[PDB]
């Protein structure tokens, strides 16, 4: 079966199959990728005579329903063969069933798995966790990523934000972790920058195909009003793509259109929600997302409790096209998380590129070598941050709905390295004539004419003419009047005095 | 001293309990290279007092027959040691097998025999959601003193955890009561940037929306001042509260952000604003040291109303004196409990006998197992239906719709595992020479307050209101972190009302006039 392989080392890998017993939840495609992905490197690595001779390179895998089934696969992973797990003031010389594991797809799974496996210093990579609290190597030891975390993401969007000059935004949260860290995130980022929220909404927590109740989609109805009142005409949403679909048909019966939507990473390039047609007269979708790199021959390879699915493969061929069609943007961090492992195996195990010599592997030397790596995969060098960071690119991606090319066009790029946003394109605007969207609380006032705020929020202020005999010096301050030399006059409308009596 | 000896004993069923007994030597708060055990040996008194109370409970049970008529229970307490790899550590051996060293891996879990009936939970939230989230796989019931985060209240994630304390939300809608009862619709939030805060923050503001009252802003404070920044930050928070023009601030925060807050009000005065007070931060006299505090305006907050324990004093003071014998050591789980001779205590905390309110949970948590198991062994007046031996999940069934008796009162787990405790009020006196806390009012699930006990510093009541409907006449803005108010504008003299739903005032035409707050633009 698909889920297991045997060999002299074996990497654990955690994924999250179904969405929301664990075999009864619908499937989710994009871990099936991701699964698929972890199989491919490590049959590459079995190929390729180069990086493991001689060695065979093993794996098992265990289903995680999100928040479900998190501590069953840990266990299993740490037992000593026989089911039994021994417990010691002192593990170096203990010898686990996996010396590595690459670690679940969220942040809580990952940090459910990280406060155990600190305990034995067993290495967790994850590859698409972003919280920055997983940054902290006193809480966590064992954990790296193949990813960049919630920061650049964030910063990403100030800066898409910023190059548009797009100073009055919606937020929209989840009603759970995920949603509200980021939402505080942004909050922490769009304050010092100059850009204004204008309200911050919690939505529902949905489950697709349920038939929702009258006060949740009075709920809808409230804050898709909200929405239609504001003249903040972009929309940031940091949500689960399963909340999504009763919100956006809430969105089109209320016939509401003309937004720019800034999709989290955690939608962003979502198939099933980019399937849903009508979404198309809503405005312009731009989503955060880590940067395409074509693994050579992966979409060819696409083609004891918790380890099986049975509607998998049949749900995963109909969107095969719209999978092929797509960069393989996620796909490259679980194949570079499965290179890593191997290349700090190569290490650990002191081998020559002839032959290994094959001994016992205590996880926590495995562990300190992997801090050590740095190589060239295919053409982006991967090493790690003393935060335990890989620094990929990151990129800005515009929903496309001809079917016949590309779903998910790159707009823009972001480099983590120099924390800045790059080599912008042409987006094609739902605008009447492609013109640049905006969204701003105030009109800029005219030359001498003094601001004067209407509220908390900075971006918002009236336009107020000074008075004759006094004038405005913007280089002081355009919020006050400044009066002119006693040999000087002004008029109602312009920036400097003139000699009068 | 012989004390660590004391910290297990033998029984037919046994209680396991995670305090902190201790800490690590602060240095040794560092990555770790290789996986090593951690040194504890940094004695804490707050620990041992809730051990005792545990120890105390037990003895009761033991010496009593209202409960388990004929049987012995007993206990196994491990340190916390304030430390997530220790708590771990501890953890498995709960669940380790009989008499055995190891725990095994299996499918379906509700199929096994571990050490210990019941786990007695950590103090602290963190280590409380760490282990929440291992003993509940395990199905062990997990009942925390001194846990109150709301997270821990979900069945699905933590569906064997219950606590003795109430959860902060019950602290929130009390809050959110008494600001409907003195009619404060807008309002500004401030919450501790540590995970408290946070927790409090996310609440209060969903509460809030769900009953009609709009958060100003939402403003996170240092949990510590030691930069220009973080001075920055609160100063800018502080000017915000003055901007929205809001009277009502509510402070979910521990007791260092607010007496930073409050520094910084005192140095430059700020303005009187009424503060409704965390529970954690009203307990504490480090904010009412600061010089002429008057000056900040009224501080308010709910109080838990716990019962008396006076023959704990007495009963540790025995227990001091018994392990001060040398020869009591004929009557190992510590690092270091052993050297600490009376003085250390006696000079400090023994002295004191919000500690309090810890030791009762401590003991009705014991008491609260001890009736479980009563019930799951259907226990007669002298007899037990003992025939089989019962296992953690089986004692999970019965908890959720038992009651026991805490030795005065009466309580019992809701459907999401919280004891049903209610709350007073307390305003902080100021006419004294010294502030006091005063008593006005309490809250049972519905807010019974004493209106002529409140001294308002005006001796008027307080108001922060807000629209949230303008007439003909005014037109609108909206405002508040989620949209939830207006204001309204006068339309003025030579502008109109274009319909009532609309935002903006128009102007009339260049050949025409209209009155001030017109409905109509006229010849
Ligand atoms: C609490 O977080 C969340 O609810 C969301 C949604 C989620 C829940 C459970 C399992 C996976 C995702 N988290 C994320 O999107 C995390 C960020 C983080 O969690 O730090 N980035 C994953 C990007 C690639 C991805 C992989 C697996 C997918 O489905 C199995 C999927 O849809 C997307």
């Amino acid at each position: 079966s698909d889920f297991y392989l045997p060999g002299d080392y074996l990497l654990g890998g955690l994924f999250s199959l179904h969405a929301n017993m664990c075999k009864e939840y619908e499937v989710k495609v994009i871990g099936y990728n991701l699964m698929q992905a972890m199989r491919f490197a490590v049959e590459e690595i079995n190929n390729d005579s180069s990086l493991l001779p001689g060695v065979l390179l093993g794996y098992e895998i265990v289903d995680v329903c999100y928040i479900s089934n998190n501590v069953q696969p840990v266990l299993y992973f740490l037992a000593h063969e026989d089911n039994l797990l021994p417990i010691q003031e002192d593990y170096s010389n203990y010898s686990s069933r996996v010396v590595a594991v690459i670690g679940p797809d969220n942040s809580e799974s990952v940090m459910t798995v990280a406060n155990f496996l600190s305990l034995f210093l067993l290495p967790q990579i994850t590859y698409s966790a972003i919280s920055d609290e997983l940054r902290d190597k006193v809480r966590f030891p064992a954990l790296l990523r193949t990813t960049p975390s919630a920061d650049h993401h964030i910063e990403a969007m100030v800066q898409l934000m910023l190059h548009f000059r797009w100073n009055w935004i919606i937020v929209l949260v989840s009603n759970d972790t995920y949603g509200r860290d980021n939402g505080q995130l942004l909050g922490e980022r769009v304050a010092r920058r100059g850009i204004c929220i204008a309200f911050q909404e919690t939505l529902p927590t949905l489950q697709p195909n349920q038939n929702m109740t009258s006060e949740e989609r009075q709920r809808l109805v409230t804050i898709v009003d909200k929405l239609q009142q504001s003249t903040a005409r972009v929309v940031v949403v940091f949500s689960p793509d399963l909340t999504l679909y009763h919100f956006f048909n809430e969105v089109l019966r209320q016939n509401f259109t003309g937004a720019v939507w800034i999709a989290s990473e955690s939608w962003a390039i979502d198939p099933v929600l980019h399937n849903l047609t009508e979404l198309r007269h809503l405005g312009t979708f731009l989503g955060i997302t880590i940067q395409s790199v074509p693994i050579p021959g992966f979409s060819e390879f696409r083609e004891t409790c918790n380890q099986e699915c049975d509607n998998c493969l049949n749900a995963t061929l109909s969107f095969n096209t719209i999978l092929r069609l797509s960069g393989e943007r996620v796909v490259y961090s679980v194949y570079s998380a499965v290179y890593a492992v191997a290349h700090a195996l190569h290490s650990l195990l002191g081998c020559d590129k002839s032959t290994c010599t094959k001994r016992v592997v205590y996880p926590w030397q495995l562990l300190e070598e992997i801090w050590k790596v740095n190589f060239t995969l295919l053409d982006h060098q991967i090493f790690f941050d003393p935060q335990g960071d890989v620094a990929l690119h990151l990129e800005i991606v515009q929903w496309q709905w001809d079917r016949s090319q590309n779903p998910f066009q790159s707009v823009a790029s972001y480099y983590p390295l120099q924390r800045q946003l790059k080599n912008i394109q042409d987006i094609s605007w739902h605008t009447i004539n492609n013109t640049i969207p905006m969204s701003m609380c105030s009109k800029r006032c005219q030359s001498g004419q003094k601001k004067k705020p209407v509220g908390i929020h900075v971006c918002c202020f009236e336009c107020i003419d000074c008075l004759p005999g006094t004038f405005l010096n913007h280089t002081e301050d355009e919020y006050e009047c400044q009066a002119c030399p006693n040999n000087e006059w002004s008029y109602q409308s312009e920036t400097s005095c003139f000699k009068r009596q | 001293l012989c004390l660590s000896q004391q910290f297990k004993a033998q029984g037919d069923y046994i209680l396991g309990g995670l305090f902190p007994l201790g800490s690590t030597e602060e240095a040794t708060l560092n990555q770790r290279t290789q996986p090593n055990s951690i040194p504890c040996n940094r004695f804490s008194p707050l620990g041992l007092f809730l051990a005792m109370a545990m120890k105390m409970a037990v003895e009761e049970i033991n010496n009593g027959s209202a409960l388990l008529p004929g049987l012995r229970l007993g206990y196994d307490l491990f340190d916390t040691c304030s430390e997530p790899v220790v708590t771990m550590k501890s953890s498995l051996m709960f669940l380790a097998k009989v008499g055995s060293q190891s725990i095994a891996a299996y499918c379906n879990y509700t199929q096994y025999q571990p050490r210990v009936l019941a786990v007695i939970g950590p103090h602290s939230s963190e280590l409380a959601l760490i282990t929440g989230k291992f003993f509940s796989f395990f199905l062990m019931p997990q009942v925390s003193y001194s846990a109150s985060m709301d997270r821990l209240s979900d069945r699905e994630t933590f569906p064997s955890f219950f606590r003795t304390v109430p959860s902060d939300r019950v602290q929130l809608q009390a809050v959110v009561t008494l600001l409907q009862n003195f009619s404060w619709n807008w309002v500004a939030a401030l919450g501790s940037d540590d995970d408290y805060g946070r927790e409090g923050l996310s609440i209060f503001s969903s509460l809030a929306n769900a009953r009609g009252i709009c958060i100003a802003h939402e403003g996170l404070v240092p949990q510590h001042d030691t930069s220009g920044q973080q001075l920055g930050k609160v100063l800018d928070v502080l000017r915000q509260v003055n901007q929205s023009k809001v009277q009502v601030v509510v402070l979910f925060a521990s007791a260092r952000a607010v007496y930073s807050l409050f520094s910084y009000s005192i140095h430059h005065g700020l303005s009187p604003k009424v503060w409704v007070a965390s529970e954690s931060w009203l307990t504490s006299d480090l904010v009412m040291t600061l010089p002429n505090i008057a000056r900040v305006g009224t501080v308010l907050g709910f109080l838990q109303r716990g019962a008396l324990l006076p023959e704990f004093s007495h009963y540790v003071e025995t227990h001091l004196a018994l392990a001060a014998d040398p020869a009591f050591c004929a009557s190992q789980r510590c690092p270091r409990c052993d050297d600490i001779m009376l003085q250390n205590l006696s000079s400090g905390l023994l002295q004191n006998l919000q500690l309090h309110h810890q030791i009762f949970a401590t003991y009705a948590a014991v008491y609260s197992v001890a009736q479980a198991l009563h019930n799951t062994l259907q226990c007669n007046v002298s007899h037990c239906h003992v025939s089989e031996h019962v296992l953690p999940w089986q004692l999970l069934e019965n908890m959720y719709n038992m009651s026991f008796h805490a030795r005065d009162l009466t309580l019992q787990f809701d459907a999401e595992g919280n004891v049903d405790m209610e709350y007073d009020l307390k305003m902080w006196v100021w006419q004294s020479p010294t502030p006091v806390l005063h008593t006005v009012g309490t809250f049972n699930g519905t807010l019974q307050l004493q209106q002529s006990k409140m001294y308002w510093p005006g001796n008027q009541v307080p108001v922060s209101q807000c629209s949230r409907q303008c007439k003909d006449g005014q037109v609108r803005r909206v405002k508040g972190f989620h949209s939830c108010c207006y204001d309204c504008v006068d339309c003025k003299a030579g502008s109109y009302r274009k319909h009532p739903d609309d935002f903006t005032c128009t102007p009339c035409n260049q050949d025409q006039w209209s009155p001030e707050k017109s409905t109509a633009c006229l010849p």
